């Protein structure tokens, strides 16, 4: 996931982060549900494929 | 991506040192590589040098046109390419 | 085991960060720092999932 | 390299449009202009930016 | 005053809605549409 | 860095002058000349690294959307600090990141 | 003057000092490969290339 | 930049101003126009020099008061906007803030349940505004 | 407006704009002098505020050196008057005031639109084209069209 916003992808993530859930890692299964930002991750990707 | 699949010869395809070589001299190499950072100088004398970048290296050379076209290499890039300056 | 799992490999990409940040990660051959520490960083995330 | 310019300008003299031939010589930075019915010229000196238009431009602000 | 809760922000919303609705943008545009935009353009 | 001439405005050209065999600084649409201070006619590079160091603003002790850091401050010696990464958009930009503290506003590198 | 800054580019470019023109950058690559055994079978062989 | 944002926070200026200062870039930009769009955001007070620093000004006084829909000496949603404890954001204004995605994140908090989902570490930064 | 010249190809790093009911492009340096300030240093400062920035500078010089035929605002209006995209016979009593109403008008209308402020359209235009070299040094991000 790039930095769609200046520096971050998100804006409720602080500037250069770089940790796996900092730029598109899902911990989590449906399951366990889905936090906002890996949601949009994965709708991003839903929305490309 | 245009790209060739290329097989050395069977000594060399097993032998990994001849192989860098063969590589180093096939990779294609330019000045641009190994130059570093360029300065044009209007160098008065055609005999010497007034700037001391290389002042004792001319005095120890040395020992027309008066501009001089002056220029530096890249020494770890120089190497890199298996060559000297 | 899954947490576990997950936690060693997000401190191997920490690590991996540590390494890259101090100019110390190897570059991969054609493939720049920056698309070496990718390339390592997907790695790890496919080995923990 | 020449490059005559059959133009389609009109000429003050002989009223004739098109009539104007508007030949660039940058050279000596100098310019050349014919008419193939009253065969007036016109001079004017001419830099790495002046055009045909340019030129009819300067033989207006010349002439009249 | 305490920490905010969720209905919190659910009343929140609720006000919201009851005054602007789903069409307000809607209304609103259209509202300063028949007020300013014709005798500016006049 | 080249500059113009002072009552004319327009750009000095450094024409040689062969009699004395010296680098000048001579205008056009003037004739004030002026002596070259050094030889260097004009100089460019090949690799760059400048900018890197040189892209400093003063408040950006203030701004929250930059993650702090308890990075000891080299000068200061705080521990909330901000952190980021040169805004050079090289392909081959070497992220040895430019810690800044909340005051010394320092590019330390703490390798 | 503008003469030097011209020969300065023309010959920034125009010197090639190795290598096969238009090869931009060459891999050391190994390759394994399938080959008849001398009492018969096939034995497969790791080699550069 | 702090006194024209607290004066569209009182409602002085119009919540559609939209005010952007570009701190790295050294710049400026303000915008007024038609057509732009925006969202509510809660205002998380981050003065250096209060409790309700680092906290909502929100409070639940305001939510009685709008549960009565009265001022208690009409209270609307747009009392709440223009009592400075809501704003709103455009695209572009979206990028200069830091977002508490929850009401609970803005406390920095201290488990372990295999039928949830699982929220972020948070710990590269140990500030946050 | 458009960056002329390749990387130490097309010869130097020039730039010519696009303009409203015109047909060619023009140096820009020549559209600054048409807009009041015909010397160099003053266009510089417009558009360099990093003197240090000795990169900038000579990416703009072919720019500079190229404006040095133009010295005045009529001759740069005029100019520009003679590639306006209109009739044959305007001549430069009338050539030189419909380039300084184009100048004024159908150019940045937005910023103004009356006269006394092509001061400001030079400021502007400056800080524009600082804009644009900087991306040419590509020191920032190209601005994401998608942002
Ligand atoms: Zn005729
Ligand atoms: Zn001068
Ligand atoms: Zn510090």
């Amino acid at each position: 996931i790039a930095f769609g916003f200046a520096d971050r992808s998100l804006p409720h993530f602080t500037k250069d982060d770089f940790s796996p859930e900092s730029k598109g890692f899902v911990e989590n299964s449906y399951l366990r549900g889905l936090t906002p930002q890996e949601f949009f991750f994965h709708a991003m990707a839903g929305r490309e494929g | 991506t245009p790209a060739l699949t290329v097989y050395l010869d069977r000594e060399i395809a097993l032998d990994i040192e001849k192989a860098k070589v063969i590589q180093s001299s096939i990779e294609y190499t330019t000045l641009k590589n190994v130059t570093s950072a360029t300065e044009i100088y209007y160098d008065p004398d055609p005999t010497s040098t007034v700037i001391e970048e290389d002042f004792d290296t001319v005095e120890a050379y040395f020992s027309q046109s008066p501009w001089l076209l002056r220029l530096e290499l890249d020494r770890a890039r120089m190497l890199d390419k298996q060559l000297t300056m | 085991e899954i947490t576990h799992a997950i936690s060693s490999a997000k401190e191997q990409v920490q690590e991996i960060i540590y390494k890259a940040q101090h100019n110390e990660l190897e570059l991969k051959p054609g493939m720049t720092l920056r698309e070496s520490f990718e390339g390592e960083v997907s790695r790890t995330l496919n080995d923990a999932r | 390299i020449k490059q005559k310019l059959e133009t389609q300008f009109t000429c003050l003299f002989c009223n004739h449009d098109n009539s104007v031939v508007c030949t660039l010589d940058k050279k000596n930075s100098i310019g050349l202009l014919e008419c193939k019915k009253c065969n007036l010229s016109f001079q004017a000196p001419i830099n790495s930016l002046s055009q045909p238009i340019d030129i009819y431009s300067d033989w207006i602000d010349a002439c009249e | 005053d305490d920490t905010i809760t969720t209905e919190d922000c659910w009343t929140v919303i609720s006000a919201f809605f009851e005054e602007k609705g789903l069409v307000s943008q809607q209304l609103d545009s259209f509202d300063e549409f028949m007020e300013t935009s014709i005798q500016d353009l006049v | 860095s080249f500059r113009f001439c002072l009552e004319c405005n327009n750009m000095l050209y450094p024409k040689e002058d062969k009699e004395n065999q010296r680098l000048l600084y001579s205008c056009r649409n003037c004739d004030y000349t002026e002596l070259a201070e050094d030889p260097k006619v004009y100089r460019h590079e090949l690799i760059t690294n400048i900018g890197e160091t040189a892209g400093i603003v003063d408040d950006i002790g203030q701004d929250p959307t930059l993650p702090r850091s308890d990075k000891e401050c080299p000068e200061c010696h705080s521990r909330d600090c901000v952190f980021f990464q040169s805004q050079q958009r090289r392909k081959d930009t070497n992220m040895t990141l430019f810690y800044v503290c909340l005051n010394c506003k320092k590019t330390f590198r703490d390798e | 003057d503008q003469m030097l800054k011209r020969i300065e580019a023309h010959m920034l470019d125009l010197i090639a000092l190795r290598g096969i023109p238009g090869i931009s950058k060459v891999y050391m690559v190994k390759h394994k490969v399938s080959v008849p055994d001398e009492s018969g079978e096939y034995k497969n062989e790791e080699l550069w290339a | 930049v702090s006194t024209m944002r607290d004066l569209r926070r009182s409602g002085a200026i119009s919540p559609e101003v939209s005010i952007i200062r570009d701190i790295r870039e050294r710049e400026f930009k303000i915008f007024t126009d038609v057509g732009r769009v925006y969202r509510p955001l809660f205002i998380v007070e981050d003065d250096e020099s209060k409790d309700n620093k680092g906290e909502l000004r929100i409070t639940k006084e305001h939510i009685r008061k709008i549960q009565q829909g009265y001022d208690d000496d009409v209270y609307g949603w747009s009392s709440l906007v223009t009592s400075g404890v809501i704003e709103y954001v455009d695209g572009e204004e979206e990028e200069t803030i830091m977002i508490a995605m929850t009401p609970e994140d803005l406390q920095t908090r201290s488990l372990n349940d295999t039928a949830k989902r699982i929220k972020p570490e948070m710990s590269t930064s140990s500030h946050h505004t | 407006i458009k960056l002329y010249g390749r990387e130490d190809k097309g010869t130097g790093r020039t730039i010519k704009a696009t303009l409203p009911y015109v047909k060619q492009d023009i140096p820009i340096v020549i559209v600054f002098r048409a807009l009041g300030v015909v010397p160099d240093g003053e266009i510089l400062q417009h558009i360099c505020y990093d003197e240090n920035d000795w990169q900038m500078l000579e990416m703009l010089k072919p720019c500079i050196e190229e404006g040095f035929v133009i010295q005045d605002k009529e001759v740069a209006l005029d100019f520009i008057g003679r590639r306006g995209s209109a009739a044959l016979g305007i001549r430069r009593e009338k050539r030189i005031q419909y380039a300084k109403d184009i100048l004024q008008k159908e150019l940045l209308p937005h910023i103004t639109q009356e006269e006394g402020f092509e001061t400001r359209k030079t400021f502007f235009l400056g800080y524009m084209v600082n804009r644009l070299l900087l991306c040419a040094l590509e020191r920032k991000d190209q601005d994401d069209r998608d942002h």
